RNA sequence: GCCUAACGAGCCUGGUGAUAGCUGGUUGUCCGAGAAAGAAUUUUAGUUCAACCUUAAAAAUACCCCAAAAACCCUAAAUUCCA
RNA sequence: UCGGAGUACAAAAAACCCUCCGAGUGAUUUUAAUCUAGACAAACCAGUCAAAAUAACCAUAACAUCACUUAUUGAUCCAAAAUUUUGAUCAACGGAACAAGUUACCCUAGGGAUAACAGCGCAAUCCUGUUCUAGAGUUCCUAUCGACAAUAGGGUUUACGACCU
RNA sequence: UUUUUUUUUUUUUUUUUUUUUUUUUUUUUUUUUUUUUUUUUUUUUUUUUUUUUUUUUUUUUUUUUUUUCCA
């Protein structure tokens, strides 16, 4: 045989968190090799492409529209080259913050 | 080169009639690997006629696609993924017109 | 497996076929103009507007107010497009303009401004500050006619009080003057309501002053139903909101279960409700001034504590809410020396039987 | 490891684990991670901030180290200035 | 790979001649149904084991009574192969706290209130 | 989602079909 | 091309040295880090050579 | 080759109850529950963990799981998450 | 030894002495810190992210960037470092600090878990018949053959499997 | 740290008859430079022990190229 080498693990990139699950700051949502799912609002992303939620929440999709930075010379040369009725869309992860911020609590009646 | 079932591998015309095409092809019909028949517009459509007719007469009230989708018998541990589609009349690569 | 759409799809209506003879756009302004457009739409998946509180999407709020003036508009049209070109027809002001040398007679633009689409501007204000979802709850009206609050901090320093302007209670100590055009034939009623700063009902507000039958602009000769309150926020939940309601009545409406004490130093009698009132006073009153302003705490709102309500301070705090942590486990894996500190109840050294 | 042994026919320890381990009297195991001194220069900082950082064992390595270790090491110690004595015990382990 | 069987919706559409034909009502359903175990779980996915478990069908040729919701009749469908179920009827009306001793089911699928009267 | 209704709303390889990374090589085949 | 690994200290007296890739063929290294021991950002030059 | 009937290095005793991942055997009754393999290894004739399983003890949610949700050129049986 | 694609079509994982790409690093400056919630993955060792808070620069970013960016790398111990680091195709790449051939003069414990002879499965190979006619046969497919092709049968040779010893 | 080539007139190549082109100086050519034609000087980095000559081998430093440790 002359194939060699291709044996390799798989890295288990996928969707961690689902749809209405009750999730903390600091949880990792989903982990991916290319853009496939992404952040929204109250959602970072790593280095790695991988998302996390930054509050604590519930977790939710939706099909939103794209609109590229600037200084990306590649989405900004297809979005020149997109038709008029053209529009990107992407499958953005969010997450619904739940708890408040704070609470005002009386602390010394003077 | 891969065949399937129903597919046709020469097509001819011409101002002549269909009997001494089909003399002359049937030949090549049985020296095909995959049984064949040399037929013509008028024959396929006689014969696909033919088959929705004795599918919509067929008076046992239990067919193979109605058994397969309802998944009677639990049969789908037997049965296959594809012979939801097949619907019976496929197995392999031997097809069999006459299973309704 | 393959599921129909459940309605259009975005990009269905372009043809894919023949691309060159369709135009493009090659303007990132463009593209983003036509996505922000696109996105304001509702569609029929789910959104971010949904999910993030578009606050109930479309909601028929009831109109209690003045008609909006009559205006004709073919005429305003005319006299507007005369004036256009009477302005274009200057050369001194082309020569500015290509100077790049023009000023702008900023007060008479916010005169006009408060004329002919001031309302509207104070009427999306007010909704974006919540004043209707606190005094009527399901009613926003517009404000037709002006309303000029002033405090007058000395003898020549005057602080106007705009639509959500932040005025101290310093400024506030004293009674505002209040202008508005009217005629000397139509009845008024001024009420300054307190949003924030109940300490009991959350749903219910202070009332600082309360003067009805104002004849025409004369606010003073009105009698005064509520004497005037300096604002008195608490120290830690500070930007509570004010806000002056000028109504129109037509009727002499006299009321003797709102009638206030020339004192009035009761907590208990200064609770109100606006959404009673006005179902009190609904056949008469209609709305048509609003001022609201951002009141915080200073050293001035203790003296009004102390020496007036007879009450200690209340000092409130904005606490956040404990930090999360998972349940401690018998043995952690892989965690640091840290690991036992997140679950400690105190930073000191505890000896059972020693 | 010995279980018995030839002189005094107690059970002898590993001087291995107590070179490289550390035991709190509440049960838990305290090692270092491997590999904090080799090739620093390759590692990004997080990835040395993590060699450095102590670790702690899991229920299985917990109990050979037990094994492993006589009772001596199991004692209470109260040494002088001791910086471990704080997380010597444990609190607020609801189980 | 052999997975679970998707039923579609088209199977459960009852046809007019369908009634008359099993003596079914075709404006008002039945309540109640009596389902009996007739096959065995051997050789059956473990998830069929599991649903004819969680529906108390663990002793054959023993009836049972369960409700008409759909959330039963999911699993009622996903075991079909393997029960027989009938309508329950009631020709005496509910049994009373006084009549609990005395009634009894034929196997016609009928519940009759007063058995062995004396 | 594949079985999911809104599959294919992120499908926009099929509105651009620039996609030419070769050199200079020019057609000059129209006939 | 082959790289060498170069040691460097801190030109701020504090004694604090760090290692760095740099190209052979490459002059004497010289750049500007960061000193947590003054946290400060001081001048860095290649002292010693440890691997090739 | 031969060295007392077996010599690629004699025989006896001692070490010696040598050591064997290898073969063979493992002695009364009944009852309860009850396992076919993921990772390392001079390792695939074995060991050490993980997943299952057994005796006890704490608790509370556990399987089936409607919607809704999980990608971008086309893609079936169906999967994960939850009322 | 490590990474990518299909096998593995849609959460994850998933093997073969399965079919193809590679990797055991280069170039540049923005030389890229401390501490700590909460998470991914995983038998373990390892690998991954990362909110807030601090030190220096705009007083608005710092994830070093690019080469398909995913792989470009190594656990104790030990040596040399001197206060803080470095490390040999352990390449059999979870790795003994350093050890080659032959035994048909061989021995021991086992294995039909594993070969050679036999048996058995299949029929790649082999042997049979029939179907098809272009062509040979002076004209004429079938007196005798009959290429390119189809179907069915037998288990004699080799090969494959490793099921009984 | 170890292995190896080494140190040439003012600059580079050889070799032991220490030579050949650049550079310098003194002349000529030109109105003056440049170009070109003659003459001259110009060295084995240093120590030590030698051969028939030294390109025999050793002392102090100077740049140097490769290696600089699986664990
Ligand atoms: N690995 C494994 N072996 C089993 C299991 N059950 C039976 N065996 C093995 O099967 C043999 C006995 O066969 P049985 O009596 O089960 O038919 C024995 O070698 C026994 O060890 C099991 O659940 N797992
Ligand atoms: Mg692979
Ligand atoms: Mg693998
Ligand atoms: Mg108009
Ligand atoms: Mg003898
Ligand atoms: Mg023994
Ligand atoms: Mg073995
Ligand atoms: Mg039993
Ligand atoms: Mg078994
Ligand atoms: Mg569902
Ligand atoms: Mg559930
Ligand atoms: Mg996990
Ligand atoms: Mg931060
Ligand atoms: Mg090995
Ligand atoms: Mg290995
Ligand atoms: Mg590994
Ligand atoms: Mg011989
Ligand atoms: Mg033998
Ligand atoms: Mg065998
Ligand atoms: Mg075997
Ligand atoms: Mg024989
Ligand atoms: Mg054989
Ligand atoms: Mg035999
Ligand atoms: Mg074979
Ligand atoms: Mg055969
Ligand atoms: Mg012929
Ligand atoms: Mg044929
Ligand atoms: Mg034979
Ligand atoms: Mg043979």
């Amino acid at each position: 045989s002359k194939n060699l080498g291709g044996k390799s693990p798989g890295k288990r990139f996928g969707i961690k968190k689902m749809e209405g699950h009750y999730v903390h700051a600091g949880n990792i949502l989903a982990t991916q090799r290319h853009f496939r799912w992404h952040p929204g609002a109250h959602v970072g992303l790593g280095k790695n492409k991988c998302l996390y939620a930054l509050e604590e929440g519930v977790v939710r999709y939706t099909k939103e529209v794209y609109v590229p930075n600037p200084s990306n010379s590649e989405a900004v040369d297809l979005v020149t080259r997109l038709p008029q009725g053209a529009v990107l869309y992407k499958t953005f992860v969010h997450v619904v913050p739940a708890k408040p911020e704070g609470t005002f609590k009386l602390v010394a009646m003077l | 080169t891969p065949v399937k079932a129903g597919r046709l591998i020469v097509e001819m015309g011409g101002r002549c009639e269909f009997k001494e095409v089909q003399g002359f092809l049937d030949l090549v019909a049985h020296k095909l690997p995959f049984p064949a028949k040399a037929v013509s517009r008028e024959t396929l459509e006689k014969m696909r006629k033919d088959q929705e007719e004795r599918e919509r007469n067929n008076q046992n009230p239990w067919t193979f696609e109605r058994i397969a989708t309802a998944n009677m018998l639990g049969i789908r541990k037997v049965l296959s993924p594809y012979d939801l589609t097949h619907k019976g009349r496929y197995w392999g690569k031997f097809y069999t017109p006459e299973r309704v | 497996r393959r599921a129909a759409p459940l309605g259009p799809m975005p990009n269905e209506d372009i043809d894919v076929s023949d691309l060159e003879r369709l135009k493009k756009y090659r303007s990132f302004d463009r593209y983003r103009r036509r996505a922000e457009q696109e996105a304001r739409k509702p569609h029929w998946w789910r959104t971010y507007r949904e999910h993030f509180g578009e606050e109930s999407g479309p909601k028929d709020r009831v109109d209690i107010g003045l008609p909006p003036p009559k205006v004709s508009r073919t005429q305003q049209l005319l006299e507007r497009k005369q004036a256009l070109r009477e302005l274009r027809a200057n050369v001194e002001e082309e020569r500015a303009a290509r100077l790049q040398t023009a000023r702008i007679p900023l007060e008479a633009v916010r005169a006009e401004w408060e004329r002919t689409c001031g309302p509207y501007h104070k009427q999306r204000l007010a909704e974006y500050c919540g004043l209707y979802r606190d005094l009527f709850h399901g009613a926003t009206f517009v404000p037709r006619v002006p309303l000029h609050v002033a405090y007058a901090v000395g003898e020549d320093d005057l602080m106007p009080v705009y639509h959500g302007n932040e005025v101290t209670p310093t400024e506030a100590a004293q009674a505002p003057e209040v202008t508005y055009e009217a005629d000397e034939g139509s009845l008024w009623t001024l009420l300054l309501t307190n949003l924030d700063g109940h300490l009991l009902e959350p749903d219910a507000e202070y009332v600082h002053w309360l003067v009805t039958n104002i004849p025409g602009n004369r606010v003073t000769e009105g009698q005064e139903t509520c004497p005037y309150l300096p604002p008195f926020p608490a120290r830690g939940s500070g930007f509570h909101r004010f806000a002056f309601l000028l109504f129109k009545q037509d009727k002499r409406i006299d009321f003797s279960g709102d009638t206030r004490p020339s004192p009035c130093y009761q907590l208990a009698q200064r609770t109100f409700h606006t959404f009673d009132f006005y179902k009190k006073h609904q056949d008469a009153m209609t709305p048509a001034g609003l001022a609201f302003f951002q009141c915080r705490w200073d050293d001035s709102v203790t003296r009004v504590f102390h020496q007036l309500l007879d009450m200690r301070e209340p000092v409130f705090e904005f606490v956040r809410p404990p930090p999360y942590h998972p349940k401690q486990k018998r043995f952690p894996h892989r965690q640091p020396l840290r690991y036992l500190d997140r679950y400690r109840d105190s930073h000191e050294p505890t000896y059972g039987i020693y | 490891v010995t279980y018995f042994s030839s002189r005094k026919g107690k059970r002898k320890t590993v001087k291995a684990v107590i070179y490289r381990f550390l035991r709190l009297h509440s049960g838990l195991w305290l090692r270092r991670k491997a590999g904090y001194k080799k090739k620093l220069w390759k590692k990004t900082a997080a990835r040395k901030r993590r060699l450095r950082e102590f670790v702690f064992c899991n229920k299985t390595q917990s109990k050979l180290l037990d094994k492993m270790t006589t009772s001596f090491w199991k004692r209470r110690n109260w040494y002088a200035d001791d910086p471990y004595q704080k997380y010597q015990d444990r609190t607020n382990l609801k189980v | 790979k052999f997975t679970r069987s998707r039923i579609p919706d088209k199977v459960f559409q009852p046809s007019p001649e369908d009634h008359e034909k099993y003596g079914g009502d075709p404006q008002y359903p039945h309540k109640l149904h009596i389902v009996t175990r007739i096959k065995s779980t051997k050789r059956r996915p473990y998830w069929e084991k599991d649903i004819i478990k969680m529906l108390g069908l663990e002793k054959a040729h023993t009836p049972q009574v369960h409700k008409n919701i759909p959330s039963v009749n999911a699993k009622l469908k996903v075991v079909k192969h393997l029960i027989r179920i009938k309508p329950l009827k009631l020709p005496q009306g509910l049994p009373t706290e006084e009549d609990m001793a005395n009634t009894c089911l034929k196997s016609n699928g009928e519940l009759v209130v007063r058995w062995l009267l004396n | 989602y594949r079985s999911k209704p809104t599959h294919g709303i992120g499908r926009y390889k099929h509105l651009v079909k620039a996609q030419e990374p070769k050199k200079k090589k020019g057609k000059v085949e129209v006939r | 091309s082959k790289t060498i690994l170069v040691k460097m200290m801190s030109q701020a007296g504090t004694g604090f040295s760090f290692n760095t890739k740099r190209s052979r063929l490459r002059e004497k290294l010289t750049l500007l880090h960061y000193d947590p021991v003054v946290k400060k950002k001081v001048l860095f030059v290649e002292q010693k050579k440890i691997r090739s």
